[PDB]
DNA sequence: TCGGATGTATATATCTGACACGTGCCTGGAGACTAGGGAGTAATCCCCTTGGCGGTTAAAACGCGGGGGACAGCGCGTACGTGCGTTTAAGCGGTGCTAGAGCTGTCTACGACCAATTGAGCGGCCTCGGCACCGGGATTCTCGA
DNA sequence: TCGAGAATCCCGGTGCCGAGGCCGCTCAATTGGTCGTAGACAGCTCTAGCACCGCTTAAACGCACGTACGCGCTGTCCCCCGCGTTTTAACCGCCAAGGGGATTACTCCCTAGTCTCCAGGCACGTGTCAGATATATACATCCGA
């Protein structure tokens, strides 16, 4: 009965997209997503692959900011797992 | 021998037109002029940046405009939006 | 309808790229609102940064702008 | 000919001459159209009035007829869109808003 | 010697007394001669003025209790009620300093 | 030293401006550290900003373009 | 006429004639001294220079011999002075640099 | 459509510096942002510093004191050397 | 614990599209000269910043009794990690169409420049009213039994 | 909950200096005009974004199982708090002085501006090899037997 006990199929995950510098997010979702969000402020706008390339890229960027700011507070309260409280205390201290 | 500026005067004037009777400390007095020179320093920097951004080279109203609603939060911009139409249409009507 | 199109792996991915090994059910709610809001404020900004150019493409060099504007700017596009 | 000052022309209360001044001679740009400054200066003078009255507002809630640095200061953080507006700015005499942690008050 | 206060009260008392007011609370003195002390190995025997001084606790002060403000919520979160230096430290962390 | 110029006392009265109940020991070794770095850092800039002008006073006016520069803007000095 | 650029007279690989042009025409001052543009582009070149040979070490290091975004991010992020300088940057397609928390790690 | 930016100046530094270690598209772009941004940053520093003096002008001491303010110790101190060698070495011609 | 099995680092073939380099051209950089206002330099004043002395008192420092809190240990039941089968739709590659960005020509209204001027705004003085400060005492908390 | 003890809002009275108004002066904003050009507008091109259509397979979904641990609870020990008592140096006031910040004048000379000339850099085109993929092999390592 082989199976990997929990924590190293995270360490694996962790390690490999550290690694790894590719693109997360699926693309054609969030291309979608900024097309909704942008239709509520102009009519039938239009959006360069660029444009929204480049959504994405500061988006993950400020994600990955974010999660790893979280995981701080978490180990900081003496645990290994993140809830929506840290993520909450992380945005507060730092100003949003 | 000097010739210090400030917006002393007009600010006392708009709060006497505000609030008929209400004092204003020296403190407060800095305080209030060092906040509009911020306010029109961010404003016109925004301006300026907008003009070089389409090799534009004037500073009309269409650039404050949307630095306005760059840089101020959405009642606080759709108000100041309005005041400065206004503003800018009665001074057009002369 | 479609801010559920960011879905739990993508969140789980992008987690484990900031380096956090234990996730919570909880959390994909919240990072979604995060999501949201980020997303709304710079596509307005770079909508608003279209519009004042009578254009209707939001172009990858406003976009980067309206970042840096923001106070987060971005590198790779101009 | 007649000597009509451009403040009282768009109906203000700002210097519209004396901010078109500081645009033209502040190398914002090359040059600077007639209604900027009567825009920058309405933007100006909004502003100003709402965080005066606000300032003057929260002075009468203290009994007091002059605006201190602390009700200009309360008055900008009690207001969200104002706090939004200036929250990297630490204003001189600020004295920060009362608020205690629920779990601190004693029980 | 009865009614002594049970530790907390006085804190709470402190606590809302200096939020309600404004006044300065480092010591002028100290805080001039540290920042005299503190320029002097930038450039010799430059002279500093009252207001810039003044200027210069106000900001320090501000930033100070803003720091504090952002530990004290940061010990919160940790179960705890008193803050401690890893708060600090880990608010500086977050904050990008 | 003079960095012990800010006491016990002072650095007590600050953390209650700031909202916080009970304070730890090594805390005030930290704040005083924090303290250190930041004003060496506004300091620093203030020098160079009044260095630059052929001036052997630092005006409030520098300061107060010292903490611009850092992103912490300050009013009531000009 | 005798045709030698000014940027091979100050010794420098950067365009200080197309510096001095950005510094005129971009409205930062209503005249632009002769030695702004030289100390411009020499402030340019030394900061490209060093960021590149820390990008062409990662590189190395790396088992290639080109540089991408994800080798520029990494010299960016490893060097001290240059992460405080570019604090609040984005690199688009870099990735971040590998960390695990000690107790997030098995025993 | 003659658009411009510092394409061949960093490509010809980077083989001053590594002799055979090539860019790759995106890196010359990501290269191409950075020298724009840190050349507005400290042209808008100079410019601040030039005008709220009540001076008219941006010299080899504005960008100075503009350089010492923006970048950090080890690389102010670097760049400031380069910046004077350059400057004496032109105005030696 | 050694050991089976899983995942990952390493060598080799290969084939591809992006990078390095050659070439023509033109627009922007450079050589040279003018002229005009910025500022480097020189005095001069008086503002204020440094320095010092006396007191006086608030606040810092020290020490002790102790109760509330930090922290470690332990139990539990749940929420999340991990894996497998199913379902989904993202990503791939073409293909067509046109809304709209980019470029070009023009001519006109709009903003810079400049002489004259006059009144809005600043420097300085004066005054009284809003506010700081002290004494009384009623209310509002807090603590022990 | 019911007692006393402390801490604070409230009120009245007195003084004080800072804000508000007034005055005179000036310099900068306004009138009026002229003139060069920035861009608003119309016209055109044509790169590029959008919608569709189908195929493939990576990725997401749902579910079952286990177990790591987040959280609650309790015990301990310790360590800041409150408070009383001692000490010290901050602060206020006053007095001297001279460093240099700010100001004005003058002359040098640095740089904007223009004309002319040419070559450095850019758009375009083409070779070719660095590296991305795939197969096979050997090492790191993980979790049990």
């Amino acid at each position: 009965p082989h199976r990997y006990r929990p924590g190293t199929v995270a360490l694996r995950e962790i390690r490999r997209y550290q690694k790894s510098t590719e693109l997360l997010i699926r693309k054609l979702p969030f291309q979608r997503l900024v097309r909704e969000i942008a239709q509520d402020f102009k009519t039938d706008l239009r959006f360069q692959s660029s444009a929204v390339m480049a959504l994405q890229e500061a988006c993950e960027a400020y994600l990955v900011g974010l999660f790893e700011d979280t995981n701080l507070c978490a180990i900081h309260a003496k645990r290994v797992t993140i809830m929506p409280k840290d993520i909450q205390l992380a945005r507060r201290i730092r100003g949003e | 021998r000097s010739r210090k500026e400030s917006y002393s005067v007009y600010v006392y004037k708009v709060l006497k037109q505000v609030h008929p009777d209400t004092g204003i400390s020296s403190k407060a007095m800095g305080i209030m002029n060092s906040f509009v020179n911020d306010i029109f320093e961010r404003i016109a920097g925004e301006a300026s940046r907008l003009a070089h951004y389409n090799k534009r080279s004037t500073i009309t109203s269409r650039e404050i405009q949307t630095a306005v609603r760059l840089l101020l939060p959405g009642e606080l911009a759709k108000h100041a939006v309005s005041e400065g139409t206004k503003a800018v249409t009665k001074y057009t009507s002369s | 309808d479609n801010i559920q199109g960011i879905t739990k792996p993508a969140i789980r991915r992008l987690a484990r790229r900031g380096g956090v090994k234990r996730i919570s059910g909880l959390i994909y709610e919240e990072t979604r609102g995060v999501l949201k809001v980020f997303l709304e404020n710079v596509i307005r900004d770079a909508v608003t940064y279209t519009e004042h150019a009578k254009r209707k493409t939001v172009t990858a060099m406003d976009v980067v702008y309206a970042l840096k504007r923001q106070g987060r700017t971005l590198y790779g596009f101009g | 000919a007649k000597a009509k000052t451009r403040s009282s022309r768009a109906g203000l209360q700002f210097p519209v001459g004396r901010v078109h001044r500081l645009l033209r001679k502040g190398n914002y740009s090359e040059r600077v159209g007639a209604g900027a400054p009567v825009y920058l200066a309405a933007v100006l003078e909004y502003l100003t009035a709402e965080i005066l009255e606000l300032a003057g507002n929260a002075a009468r809630d203290n009994k007091k007829t002059r605006i201190i640095p602390r009700h200009l200061q309360l008055a900008i953080r009690n207001d969200e869109e104002l706090n939004k507006l200036l929250g990297r700015v630490t204003i001189a005499q600020g004295g920060v808003l009362p608020n205690i942690q629920a779990v601190l008050l004693p029980k």
